[PDB]
RNA sequence: GUAAGGUCCGGUGGAGCCGCCGGUAUCGCGGAUCCUGCCGGGAGUAGCAGCGUAGUCGGGUGAGAAUCCCGACCGCCGGAGGGGCCAGGGUUCCACGGCAAUGGUCGUCAGCCGUGGGUUAGUCGGUCCUAACCCCGCCCGUAACUCGGCGCGGGGGAAAG
RNA sequence: CUAAGCCGCCCGGUGGAUGGCUCGGCUCGGGGCGCCGACGAAGGGCGUGGCAAGCUGCGAUAAGCCCCGGCGAGGCGCAGGCAGCCGUCGAACCGGGGAUUCCCGAAUGGGACCUCCCGCGGCUUAUGCCGCACUCCGGGGUUUAUCCCCGGAGGGGGAACGCGGGGAAUUGAAACAUCUUAGUACCCGCAGGAAAAGAAAGCAAAAGCGAUGCCGUGAGUAGGGGCGACCGAAAACGGCAGAGGGCAAACUGAACCCCGGGCCGACGAGGUUCGGGGGAUGUGGGGUUGUAGGGCCCCCGUAUGAGACCCUCGCGGGUGAAGCCGAAGUCCGCUGGAACGCGGCGCCGGAGAGGGUGAUAGCCCCGUAGGCGUAAGCCCGCAGGGUCUCGGGGGACCCUGAGUACCGUCGGUUGGAUAUCCGGCGGGAAGCUGGGAGGCAUCGGCUCCCAACCCUAAAUACGUCCCGAGACCGAUAGCGAACUAGUACCGUGAGGGAAAGCUGAAAAGCACCCCGGGAGGGGGGUGAAAAGAGCCUGAAACCGGGCGGCG
C-alpha cells in the first residue's frame, strides 16, 4: 500500500484500515507458528510496514488539520 | 527461588533465550567462519551474572 | 567522485566499503569503437540487457547477453560463460566489468540517455 | 604502550622465577620488557632530534660545487646519464624553451636537443621496490633524469612536468640536492640564457 | 490500552487446542503491560462474545499468556476456526 | 672465505627480490629458578579400595549390553539414604528423536546434544502495620563536599513478628 | 635374512615457525570542528528480523515510517543459504528536514530486598488527556497556612585542556630532623569551546617606554639553601597579535526600566497609547581622570554641515551537502589456467600520484592534472525607512571608592634575601589645601603614578572527533582489542581481563560405484596446482615405517 492512495482517503477508515491489518497481523503470525505451508514468508513485515505508513500519514493528516 | 521478582525474573527470561546455538542457515551463509557466540552457558558450570 | 588519499590502505578501504551509489558507477565497462563513434562516449555502467564482449579471461573472444550485476561484489554474469558442476549442471561464472566490452546498448532508460547527453 | 596491566609478584619460595604476573587466571606474565605483550626496553621516541644543521656558507660552497659539476663529462656519464647525443656540456638553451606549454611540444624539443634517450631509461629504470615500502605507499622506486633550470616560469613546468625523471625549478629554489640526487653529483643539467644570466649575478 | 493493540498472537499447541474443545477457553499470547480488564474487553470488542473469566501468567521466556473462557452462549471452536485454528 | 658468512646444484612453493655507494635502526642468543606456544622420558604406570564391600537368573530393545528396560531371588537405609519445603540455582521440569563430546569403565542410558512444550489465585505468600535500624528536607560545622551531626517535619524498614 | 637399542637420509603424522599479504594500530607540522540536559541528557535494562543466537541498527510505527533534492537499475547490515517480497508511480544508497521514540537514570506526584509498584486534583460521555518534587527570582490571591495560582531559573553528563581551595610518602641528601621529592600524586568546588589575565596608586633612572597573553633570550644569572644536597626569577631586547571601554560621586530630579494588550510604520528598525510590577533608601540624563579629570557658573564660537550605527516589506552578487565533466591500445606474435610479462607496432600527457582488474598496466576501470554545479544557511553591495554623535578659554565653588591603604604579631607560600604574596588576631588614617611607589628604616631632593568597583576580541592550551602525511610495527609486533574486545572469563566488592587473520581465478565445495552401525576408507571426478573447508607457504622439537652402518 502505498502513500498516494492513503493521502487519498480519510481520518476514519485509516482508523478502520490499522484495526483490520493489526487483526491480519495477529493472524499470519498465529499461522505462522500453526502451519510450514506458508507460500509468502515476508506478509508479517509487509503488514507492520503498512501498519506504520498508516500511523505516519495520519498524524501527517492531523499536523495539517491543526495548522 | 520460590518467590522472585518480575524484573529479576525477566532477565533470567532474556538470559535463557540467549542460551542457544548458532543457526545452521547461518553457518551455511557464512561458509562456516562463523560457528558460535560467547553467550552460550552451562547452568552447573557457568553462572549467570546475577 | 573524489579520492585525494595516495595512501593504499585509504584508497582499499574507500574501495571495500563504497555507499551504494558509487558501486553503481564503479561498474563502468569500455564501449566498442563502433559505439563510441557513435554516441561519442568512451564507457558506461553495464546494464543487464547490455550485449558484451569478454576481452579478458578463458572466454575471450566470446559474445553473450548480461544476465546479473552485484555490485557488492563488483561482479556480472554473461550467458555462454558457464562452468560445469561435478553433478552437470551449468553455473555462470562472475566476471569483472573491466574485463569485458559493450557491443550493443539497453537503452531505453531515459536516465541512461540523460547519462549519455551529459557525457556527451 | 604495555604499562597498563596491573601486575603483582608471587616472590621466593614458589619453584619459578620472581617475575610480575597477573592477579586473575591464567596469570601470564606482564609489565616486562621481556615478557609477551610487555613494554619495549628502549622503544622510538618522538623527543629525539632528526634535524641536522648546515652553516649557510658552506651549503652554499657546496651548491657551488654541484654547479660546476654539472658540467663535467666524466662524472654525468659516471653517474649513467646517457649524453652521447648531447650537444655540449653544459647545455645552454635560448630563453623561448621558457614559454613551452605542451608536453607533446617538449618531447619533441627533448628529441632535437637530445636528451630524449635519458627520459626513456628513467622510465626503464622505474620499477617496484623490495619491501614494506609497498604496504606503506612506496611501491615504485623511479629513477632520476634530465633537470631543467629556467629563469623564469612561463609554462615550461606544465610543458615538462609528466615526463619520467624529468624536474623542472626556477634558478632561485635551486638545491644542492635538485643538482645531486641521491648524494651522486653529476647530473644532466639543460640551463637556459636567463637562468645563466642570473646565475653569474649570483656567483653562487 | 487499545483493544487492537493488546492480543499478540493466537496459542496452537495441544494444550491450547484440547481447552479449546474441552472447556470453551482460548488462549493469546498478549503485551506484557495489559490486565485482565484490557484482556477483557479486548477479546469482547474484537470478537462480539462474551468472556467469562481470564486468567493470565507470564511465561519463563518473558511474554504474557492469557486463557480467556467463553460464555457457554458462545463456542470457543467457532472463533477458532474462524481465526484458522481449526 | 682463518671466521662472522657468501654463492651455486637437485626438490617444494606460487609473487615478489636482490648487488653497489650514501644514511638510518625496537639491528645479531645458550643461560636471567627469563616470558609465550608446542612437544618429550616418568607411563599404558599411579588412581578408579578404606567412611554404606551387591548383585544373580530367565526375557526385551539394539550393529553393539556386567552397566538400559520388565519378572523373581538376594541385599542396604528405615528418628533417615523415607515425606514437606525456605535460602541459593534459573530451565536443570515434560515428551519424542540421539550418542561426535561430557559421565572416573561401557552405555541403546542421563541433571548430556537436538526438536517441540510446560508455571492459570478475591481466599496461599508480596502488597497493609510497626520493631532494631535507615533515608530525604530544614538547621549547624567544615575551605568544600557525594563529608560529620543534635532538634523539627516527612518517608522506608519482617516472603518464619 | 639379530632381539632390544643408538646415529644418518627418505617418506608420513603432530605442531604452527618462517616467507608473502593487510579494511587494523602508532606518531605527526598544517587544516577543519568543538559542547549535550527538565522541550528530560550521558549511561544502562528490556524488547525488535519468516527462518535470528552474537555484534550493529532501531523502539510496540521497533535492521524501520514520511517529505524536498542528488544517483540511475538494482536492493533486502557484519553474512557466500532457503523461500519470498521491494523497485521505472525512480528503490537501495547519499546530504537536508520531519514522525515514532518502552522502562530506569539529575529523575521530578509518592515508594523501592530487584529498571517494578502505589496516589491526589481538573478536562474527558468512555475509551483517555493536562498538572502535582526540593532551592530560589520576579508577581498575584488568600486560607496568613508559605496555603494556592502565573512566568522564569538551578541540579546530571563530558577523553584532554581551564579556574579557585585541601594536600602526603616512598625517594635524594649515600644515615637524618631544615630541605628535596612537591604545591607533585590524590581529594573538594566551579566554567567554556577555549578558560584565566588585561588598560598602571606599573615599570625604569644620562634616556625613557606605554593594556594583557604566548614564543626566543636574558639564565642556571640576581637570589634562596644543615649556604649541604639542591632549588631559582623578572625587567630589558628581537618576534605573533594588537583595542580599548563602563560605573560610584559632584550635578539634574521621574524626564526611567520590565511585563501584557492597541495602533502608525512594512511583517522589520523606529514612533506612540493603556493596564500591571519596580522606582525619591534615587529609575533615567551626566560623568570616568593626574604638574590632573569632571561638574557647576562666566565669555567666546556653532549645526544651514560632517559622521557612526539599526532594519530589510525588497533587488543584485559571493560562498555554500550530496554531486557532475575530465586524454590516450584492451593492436600483432610467443610463454602461460589467466597478460598487467617478453619481442614488434602506436598513442595521450596541466593527467608517469595511488588503487582495482585471474601476474608487475600512464593509455581496461576507478582516479589523477585542470574545471563545473549546489537547497538551506552565512556575508557583502544597491535602494528605501530610522536613531544617535560631533568646539574652545577663566574661576573664587563641588566630587573623585574605609574596618580600606597601612602598622605589630602568628601560620603558610615564595628566589624575595631586615627587601615576595595570601590569610587569622589587636590597631587603623588623609580623602584634592589630597594620596601611593622608587628592594632595611627614617629625613630632604628628584622621577613615575592615582588603589581599595566592573567588562574586554586576536595572538595561547587540549583533542572524546574529522581531512592529510609517514627512513614507525607487520598478527608473541602494533592500542588490551586487525575478528560477535573492554567481549568471554575471575573476585561479595573496590576492581582485574584474555585467546582468536589467510582455500581457490571461479565453489567448479567432489556427481556416480564397493565396503562400514556410523565416523570414515577405496575407486572415479574438479582444478594450472587439493590448495578438500581439520583448507597459502608448512620449519624445529616429538612419534610410526622404509632404507645404509653398528648390534
Amino acid at each position: 500500500m502505498k502513500p498516494s492512495e492513503i493521502r487519498e482517503m480519510s481520518i476514519e477508515e485509516i482508523d478502520a484500515k490499522i484495526r483490520e491489518l493489526r487483526l491480519q497481523l495477529a493472524k499470519e503470525r498465529g499461522l505462522l507458528t500453526m502451519g510450514t505451508s506458508l507460500e509468502n514468508p515476508m506478509v508479517i513485515r509487509n503488514l507492520r510496514r503498512d501498519i506504520a505508513r498508516l500511523l505516519t500519514i495520519k498524524k501527517e493528516k492531523l499536523r495539517e488539520r491543526e495548522k | 527461588a520460590r518467590n522472585k521478582p518480575l524484573a529479576k525474573k525477566l532477565r533470567l527470561a532474556k538470559a535463557l533465550k540467549q542460551n542457544r546455538r548458532v543457526p545452521v542457515w547461518v553457518i551455511v551463509k557464512t561458509n562456516r567462519r562463523v560457528l558460535t557466540h560467547p553467550k552460550r552457558r552451562y547452568w552447573r558450570r557457568t553462572k549467570l551474572k546475577e | 567522485m573524489k579520492i585525494s588519499s595516495k595512501q593504499p590502505r585509504k584508497q582499499r578501504k574507500f574501495l571495500y566499503n563504497a555507499p551504494l551509489h558509487v558501486r553503481q558507477k564503479l561498474m563502468s565497462a569500455p564501449l566498442s569503437r563502433e559505439l563510441r563513434e557513435k554516441y561519442k562516449v568512451r564507457n558506461l555502467p553495464v546494464r543487464v540487457g547490455d550485449k558484451v564482449r569478454i576481452m579478458r579471461g578463458d572466454y575471450k573472444g566470446h559474445e553473450g547477453k548480461v544476465v546479473e550485476v552485484d555490485l557488492k561484489r563488483y561482479r556480472i554474469y554473461v550467458e555462454g560463460a558457464t562452468l560445469r558442476k561435478t553433478n552437470g549442471t551449468e553455473v555462470f561464472y562472475p566476471i569483472h566489468p573491466s574485463n569485458v566490452m559493450i557491443i550493443e546498448l539497453n537503452l531505453e532508460d531515459e536516465k541512461r540517455k540523460k547519462i549519455i547527453e551529459r557525457r556527451a | 604502550a604495555g604499562k597498563r596491566r596491573v601486575t603483582e609478584n608471587i616472590g621466593k619460595g614458589h619453584s619459578m622465577a620472581r617475575v610480575e604476573r597477573l592477579k586473575t587466571p591464567p596469570r601470564y606474565a606482564a609489565f616486562v620488557p621481556f615478557a609477551r605483550g610487555g613494554r619495549r626496553t628502549h622503544p622510538p621516541k618522538v623527543e629525539k632530534i632528526i634535524w641536522e644543521d648546515i652553516n649557510k656558507k658552506e651549503k652554499r660552497l657546496a651548491l657551488m660545487s654541484a654547479i660546476a659539476a654539472t658540467a663535467n663529462y666524466d662524472l654525468v656519464r659516471a653517474r649513467g646519464h646517457i649524453i652521447d647525443n648531447v650537444p655540449q656540456l653544459p647545455l645552454i638553451v635560448v630563453d623561448d624553451l621558457q614559454k613551452v606549454q605542451k608536453t607533446r611540444e617538449t618531447r619533441e624539443i627533448f628529441k632535437k636537443l637530445g636528451i630524449w634517450d635519458d627520459i626513456v631509461r628513467a622510465k626503464e629504470k622505474s620499477g617496484v621496490r623490495a619491501g614494506k615500502g609497498k604496504m606503506r605507499g612506496r611501491r615504485y622506486k623511479k629513477a632520476k633524469g634530465p633537470l631543467i633550470v629556467v629563469g623564469k616560469n612561463e609554462g615550461i613546468v606544465l610543458g615538462a612536468r609528466n615526463h619520467p625523471g624529468v624536474d623542472v625549478v626556477v634558478v632561485d629554489n635551486l638545491g644542492v640536492e635538485h643538482l645531486a640526487p641521491g648524494t651522486h653529483p653529476g647530473r644532466l643539467t639543460v640551463w637556459t640564457v636567463s637562468a645563466i644570466e642570473r646565475l653569474r649575478e649570483l656567483y653562487g | 490500552m487499545d483493544p487492537y493493540k493488546v492480543i499478540i498472537r493466537p496459542v496452537v499447541t495441544e494444550k491450547a487446542i484440547s481447552l479449546i474443545e474441552k472447556e470453551n477457553k482460548l488462549t493469546f499470547i498478549v503485551d506484557r503491560r495489559a490486565t485482565k480488564q484490557d484482556i477483557k474487553r479486548a477479546v469482547e470488542e474484537i470478537f462480539n462474545v462474551k468472556v467469562e473469566k481470564v486468567n493470565t501468567l507470564i511465561t519463563p521466556r518473558g511474554e504474557k499468556k492469557a486463557y480467556v473462557k467463553l460464555k457457554p452462549e458462545y463456542s470457543a471452536s467457532e472463533v477458532a476456526a474462524r481465526l484458522g485454528l481449526f
